[PDB]
């Protein structure tokens, strides 16, 4: 535009207002812009107010030099050497001098950043108070901003303000400024080239961190900015809803509409966030700051999660989800940050416990059918389901904030917003809408699906929205569309979790039927004994012989229930395989993790037996009476599995010992070695003990627990047997021999032998070879451990096993 | 110690007692103007108890000073607050608090 | 050059060593991305073998000795030899970055000299090479993560505040933050104790409601006056606290960019806006609020009327509440151009214009806008200079502008 003129532009979206383009244009082959999209296009018009920009090499000719007292020269060998302002970079807090030298008309002051005057003169502030009339009321303000005029001039530090001039003192010093910030500011009317030189320390004391600060220095961060006229700036996308009158003039706006901003603090100025799409250095840097914030609260630092909730303040993230113009890097960053604060702890806990399947035998866990004549999201599953608890990050209190769990968020509101996001995105990004939310379809889709996946894991979305999203994707569409690579690499985990929930439903149903069937056949055992040589051989022979001479008892009721289960074993199973083959037949694949996940899902479709093969020897049933200790031990064991991957680890061992002592004191650990052996928790504790060695009190605390685990059942002792060679090569000095003597790795190895004759016969010769290699003493003391282990290796039963 | 402007008066006389539920909305930014906490913003009306010694001393004495429905600027001394040691991560060492607190209900 | 300068100087290769040095940088170049997978593995296996040939000869220690004995000057000899100095340093640290990036064994061999490199980190000339060497070491050695302690990290936090703002520093700090598989939690406690709390070293986000600023369409240069009234406030449309502002300005100065001017746009923020309205009824000036009280102590609530006057022959502004003194505000301020009331807010708030319809008029000043309707307009109201205008067909646009009571007769 020029002086007082009007623009009228059409960037697509305006087929109803094409004045001449259906006439000529579209017929010849041209196009509008935004035919597909719903968005507008923002415009970066020119501003008016000057903001002091950096100094490029591409000036006309004005060139500063970086010279170490710490001087910055000039040169302007041109024609136009008149109007060039020069504000400097970094401010003063509210003692140290700062001298300016001129080689041959020159203003010197201390400018606060609220200053944009583009005028060549001395131009431009006395607020009043009251004691209901005043009487002092006036010592307030003059700054708007600050002007003085080979000379050497110093605005020294502290607080007050100082005006000196070549040793002499010019008058009218403005020594009153309580809480502002100032810049060393020198303008220019360059009468000649070689016009300035700049600088018992200096401003390096004031600005930077250290303040002994006796040697002064210009750092690299010190720029020498030039107040250029304008930059392109954004367009204030939605502004006005004025309702008013003209007799009464009821001028009224009722707008919930917020900005989204930041300010670079070192050159203080507020800037809105979503303008930054072209400020690529600041883009990359604030992206990396979000990535660091995601890195910091990774896997358990919940105290620091409270800290980041103080910083970034979760409803700000909620507004950051909705913004349909924020760039994709900020989009991925904030989508990661909401996860890595509020979700990933309970998420990774359930990801660890997704292979345990244990379920009590109560009344709710009993009325479950098989699939009748696609809905895995049913009402079921009190199968021990480690519950979720949260915190409330206030910043006034104590007790304790370091074990407190995780910060909160608007749960159902969040899931409704994600449902809205998914539906509206699927409706938009289908026809090649040439403007996605973040620029491409990857930043559009990928972290949305990541958030939806991690939210789907967390046991939210009661069954209505499950039906909604399923036959949104199913209809029986989402997956049927054309998609890029990491999008479906994300979606494969959705399909994983769907099939896994199907497996959970399947196993809970088979446990219910097993309860009914065992009740019936237990009564049949009662009557078959009460009718009268096949006595119990430890009750495994009884069930094995029941299924063995019943490999087709042998009542027809038994055969009917057998046929009932073998028709329980018999429409997603179609479409998953169909679409995996469909993807792989067309779209020659990179990122081999995608190939991995695809074909793992494909084999897992065709081996529905095999999941039930490798799932059932890790499930277990509880009576229903002692469930509270089971919840407590599952919570303790989940947080000790999370403690496995700290890794180092020097002061969380207090939490480790507290957890292990509770696992000791839990009642279920006494009577249920099936459950403890089923959790794999001995191997967990053992690998923790591996990680501790290649010497604190942690080792003996582990070895005590292994030894107490070796003394509850024989099959437990078989389980703790086979670690002998590694446990032996650990056991050289590892514990017990200042005077500790309670447990040690060698004490664990001896703890797995003492009862059973069978394990005494099972062990072999190179182990004892390594033991007598370790018997290479010269004095001493710790050979008593080797001899003690051999004593437990030779005799064991009242007579020595002679081999 | 601490000097607190009543921004807006509440009912003036209803100052609480130890054993009465201190249902509050509050927020607060630092001396520089940067925010650090906002119980307004997560839409949780905060509760505590004076005498049960739940909050910092400046916020406790300011809640003791105010009345029902009294929005007030509770600028507090840093050494009454965390102050020198600071809240390690949230509040820097030796920073003065500036509040915006209004009492809601009493039980 | 420890003691003497003659000949000058000595058999002392410059271009020979630098040529051989660029050759050796090109020697250990990583295998490319657009190479076939088996050829990639061939080049990669031979590259790791060529590194393991150098580790078991201690050549890196020889490089460290050359680092020891080169870091002397600040830019000597026959001073073409001192002119290649930046290139020799840059190439040596690039070569040091080359010899570690693959093997876990070599960055395990760098258990020793890491703290000395953090000491050399403050040369403040060549942060790039030392930083990249340190990053590639910290990635692949979980040994050296057990080494590094508080003073190192405090120096690295200070390193950005020396050298401005580098994302590569944040890549380094993220690498310190998380191992190959695990973390180290006390290290992260140290990070968030020593970097965040104070919010100055890096950025900080915040959002606020869009601020609406309006004006009654009439430039006004004669003791001026106006009257408005608050009708409904409800100050918590969102959890952000809202605001009401009443004051004077001109467009000659303070280009009114809403949000994009001073902080949040707003009012009382520039060298023309002189705002009013609080509870504890003080003002803003340059987006700074100092703390005038008055014996009313009331907000701008739903039934409030504000006396609003501008002063002739003294550039002075003083406002009142229902005529009652609010300890009068402004005296002896700046003068240019034609002024107007710039009464502003950002909320769900309705107000009125009492400019003809009146309630209130005291004789501290008298020139209302209803008594200056004369020049061109009638009583109309606009939206503060409006570089936009919004529709649903086409947001049209506007050119910039072409913008007293002592007239000019012909001087005869």
């Amino acid at each position: 535009l020029g002086v007082a003129q009007v623009g009228r532009m059409n960037f697509g979206k305006d087929v109803s207002t094409l004045k001449y383009f259906t006439i000529c244009g579209l017929q010849e082959g041209y196009e509008p812009f935004a035919v597909n999209t719903n968005r507008d296009i923002t415009m970066w018009l020119s501003k008016r107010l000057p903001q002091f920009l950096q100094v490029p090499s591409s000036h006309e000719h004005i060139e500063v030099t970086r010279i170490d007292v710490t001087q910055k020269s000039f040169g302007s060998q041109n024609s136009s050497t008149d109007i060039m302002f020069y504000r400097l970079s970094m401010p003063i807090e509210c003692t140290y001098y700062y001298s300016v030298r001129i080689f041959p008309n020159v203003w010197v002051g201390w400018i606060t950043s609220d200053f944009h005057q583009y005028d060549t003169a001395f131009d431009l502030v006395t607020v009043t108070l009251g004691d209901e009339k005043g009487k002092v009321h006036e010592s307030i303000k003059r700054s708007n901003y600050m002007v003085c005029a080979n000379g050497l001039e110093i605005g020294c530090v502290v607080g007050l303000l100082t005006f000196t001039a070549n040793g002499k003192d010019l008058s009218t010093y403005y020594q009153v400024e309580p809480s502002t910030k100032l810049f060393p500011a020198v303008f220019a009317q360059a009468t000649s080239p070689n016009v300035f030189q700049f600088e018992a320390g200096l401003f390096k004391s004031e600005h930077k961190n250290p303040v002994p600060q006796c040697p002064p220095r210009l750092h690299v961060q010190f720029l020498s900015h030039v107040l250029w006229s304008r930059m392109p700036n954004q367009f204030l996308k939605v502004d006005v809803s004025r309702i008013s009158e003209r007799q009464g003039w009821l001028v009224q706006c009722l707008e919930p509409l917020q900005f989204m901003s930041l300010h670079i603090p070192e050159e203080n100025r507020s800037v809105d966030i979503l303008e930054l799409t072209e400020q690529e250095e600041l883009l990359k840097f604030h992206y990396h700051t979000l990535r660091l914030y995601s890195a910091v609260c990774a896997l358990g630092n919940h105290r620091v999660a409270h800290a980041l909730c103080s910083h970034v303040d979760e409803p700000q993230l909620l507004y950051a989800i909705e913004n349909k113009y924020m760039p994709g890097l900020l989009r991925a960053g904030y989508y990661d940050l909401l996860i890595d604060i509020h979700l990933s702890s309970y998420a990774t806990a359930r990801l660890m416990m997704n292979n345990e399947f244990i379920v009590p035998m109560t009344e709710e866990t009993k009325s479950i059918t098989l699939f009748p004549d696609g809905l895995p999201g049913i009402g079921l599953s009190t199968s021990l389901r480690p519950r979720m608890q949260f915190s409330s990050p206030s910043f006034v209190s104590i007790n304790n904030e370091c074990y407190q769990y995780s910060p909160e968020f608007p749960l159902d509101i969040l899931k409704a917003k994600t449902i809205q996001m998914l539906t509206e995105a699927v409706q938009e990004g289908s026809l090649h809408a040439r403007d996605p939310v973040g620029g491409t379809t990857e930043f559009l889709f990928v972290p949305l699906i990541k958030l939806f996946y991690t939210l789907l894991i967390m046991g939210i979305f009661h069954n209505e929205d499950l039906k909604h999203i399923l036959q949104l994707i199913e209809p029986s569409g989402l997956l049927q569309m054309k998609l890029p690579e990491p999008v479906k690499l994300q979606m494969c985990l959705l399909l994983q979790y769907l099939c896994d929930c199907q497996v959970r439903h399947r196993i809970e149903a088979i446990v219910a039927f097993s309860d009914d069937f065992v009740a019936k056949l237990q009564d049949n055992q009662r009557f078959r004994y009460n009718e009268v040589r096949d006595q119990l051989l430890d009750f495994h022979e009884d069930l094995m012989t029941h299924c063995g001479i019943e490999l087709d008892s042998d009542l027809t009721i038994r055969g009917r229930l057998l046929s009932l289960v073998e028709k329980v074993t018999y429409t997603l199973q179609q479409l998953i395989s169909e679409t995996m083959v469909r993807w792989a037949q067309e779209s020659v694949i990179e990122d081999p993790e995608l190939v991995r996940a695809m074909f793992v899902l494909l084999h897992r479709q065709y081996d529905g037996i095999g999941g039930l093969v490798r799932a059932l020897p890790k499930t277990y049933t509880i009576n229903g009476v002692s469930v509270e200790d089971t919840i407590n031990l599952l919570a303790s064991l989940g947080q000790i599995r999370s403690l496995l991957s700290v890794r180092m680890g020097k002061e969380e061992e207090k939490l480790m010992i507290r957890g292990l002592g509770d696992i000791m004191n839990n009642k279920v650990f006494y009577q249920h070695p099936n459950l403890m052996r089923a959790l794999g928790m001995h191997e967990t504790v053992m690998e923790v003990m591996v990680n501790v060695l290649g010497f604190p009190k942690m080792v003996a605390n582990c070895c005590r627990f292994l030894c107490y685990f070796c003394r509850i059942s024989r099959q437990n002792q078989k389980a703790m047997f086979d670690h002998l060679s590694y446990l032996l090569e650990n056991s050289s000095v590892g514990l017990a021999s200042p005077a500790m003597r309670g447990s040690t790795p060698l004490d664990v190895a001896a703890a797995s032998v003492m009862d059973n004759n069978e394990l005494a016969l099972a062990l072999r010769e190179p182990d004892l070879e390594k033991v007598v290699r370790y018997l290479a003493g010269c004095g001493p003391v710790e050979g008593e451990r080797y001899l003690d282990f051999l004593r437990f290796a030779v005799f064991c039963n009242g007579e020595s096993v002679e081999e | 110690g601490v000097e607190i402007e009543t921004i807006s008066p509440g009912d003036g006389r209803t100052f609480p007692k130890k054993g009465q539920t201190c249902v509050v909305h509050y927020t607060g930014m630092l001396q520089n103007g940067k925010k650090f906490d906002s119980s307004r913003d997560r839409n949780k009306p905060f509760k505590f108890r004076i005498g049960k010694q739940e909050v910092i001393k400046g916020f406790e004495e300011g809640a003791a000073q105010m009345s029902l429905g009294q929005r007030a600027k509770l600028t507090c001394t840093p050494d009454v607050a965390y102050g020198a040691t600071g809240h390690p991560g949230v509040i820097p060492p030796n920073a003065t608090l500036i509040f915006d607190v209004e009492l809601l209900n009493l039980e | 050059l420890s003691k003497k300068a003659k000949a000058s100087t000595v058999d002392l290769p410059i271009e020979s060593v630098s040529l051989s040095l660029q050759d050796l940088i090109g020697y250990f170049h990583p295998p490319d991305e657009h190479l076939e997978h088996e050829d990639k593995q061939n080049r990669l296996r031979a590259l790791k073998n060529r590194q393991n040939l150098f580790q078991e000869e201690g050549m890196i220690n020889l490089v460290l000795e050359c680092i020891d004995r080169l870091h002397v000057y600040s830019s000597v000899a026959g001073r073409e030899a001192g002119e290649s100095w930046k290139s020799i340093l840059n190439s040596l640290y690039e070569l040091l970055a080359a010899l570690i990036r693959g093997n876990r064994k070599n960055c395990a061999q760098f258990s020793g000299s890491l703290d000395w490199l953090i000491s050399r980190l403050e040369r403040l000339e060549a942060s790039s090479g030392i930083l990249e060497v340190l990053h590639c070491v910290l990635v692949e050695s979980p040994e050296a993560l057990n080494i590094i302690k508080e003073g190192h990290i405090k120096s690295i936090i200070s390193l950005l505040d020396k050298h401005g703002r580098n994302h590569k520093v944040l890549d380094v700090l993220c690498s310190l933050c998380v191992c190959h598989g695990v973390a180290v939690r006390s290290n992260q406690h140290l990070i968030c104790d020593n970097l965040l709390p104070g919010r100055d070293l890096l950025l900080q986000t915040r959002l606020v409601n869009h601020v609406s600023s309006m004006r009654p369409n009439i430039f006004l240069g004669k003791k001026w006056y106006y009257e408005l009234m608050v009708d409904h406030t409800e100050p918590f449309v969102t959890a952000e606290a809202t605001h009401l502002r009443v004051g004077w300005a001109s467009t000659e100065g303070y280009s009114p960019y809403p949000g994009g001017g001073e902080e949040w746009g707003g009012n009382g923020v520039g060298d023309d806006l002189f705002s009013y309205g609080f509870d504890g009824l003080h003002l803003w000036s340059g987006c700074i609020a100092r703390t005038v009280s008055s014996p009313n102590q009331h907000l701008l609530r739903t039934d409030d009327v504000i006396s609003c006057c501008l002063d002739l022959s003294a550039p002075s502004i003083s406002f009142r509440i229902n005529g009652q003194p609010v300890q009068g505000m402004f005296e002896n301020f700046n003068i240019d151009g034609l002024f107007f009331p710039v009464v502003s807010f950002s909320a769900g708030i309705k107000v009125r214009f009492l400019l003809g319809e009146f309630k209130f008029l005291p004789p501290p000043g008298y020139a209302p806008c209803y008594e200056a309707v004369l020049p061109k307009e009638k009583l109309k109201v606009e939206h503060s200079r409006e570089y936009k205008q919004e529709r649903t067909y086409t947001r049209d646009l506007l050119g910039p502008t072409v913008s007293a009571f002592t007239p000019i007769p012909v001087d005869t």
